[PDB]
């Protein structure tokens, strides 16, 4: 979950 | 983003049910130490 | 940032606690409704 | 909690 809302964040 | 918005809601219900027998292993684990006490005390009173 | 992990990890053990007595109170309904359905057929056969 | 953890990556 930290990885994926990272990702989001950045794109 | 869809696969992830899917991949993370799949995680959600998976997740959920995981808490699910999470609590359900604690509330066992509960009720096995309170048993185990009191039989404890009742075999130690019982040999003695 | 510090206090946003600290009240993420807060809010996950209170999310815990209310999956547990979500828990609890899935199978106080599984017993209500097996015994609504049992009393249910009982009722059927009693008044042929 | 996932907006939070939006929110957290993101700052």
């Amino acid at each position: 979950m930290v990885k994926d809302q990272q990702e989001a964040e950045k794109k | 983003i869809r696969d992830l918005e899917a991949s993370i809601a799949r995680y959600k219900e998976e997740y959920a049910v995981l808490i699910s027998e999470a609590q359900a292993i604690k509330a066992d684990l509960a009720a096995v130490e309170a048993k185990v006490n009191r039989s404890t005390a009742l075999l130690k009173s019982l040999s003695a």
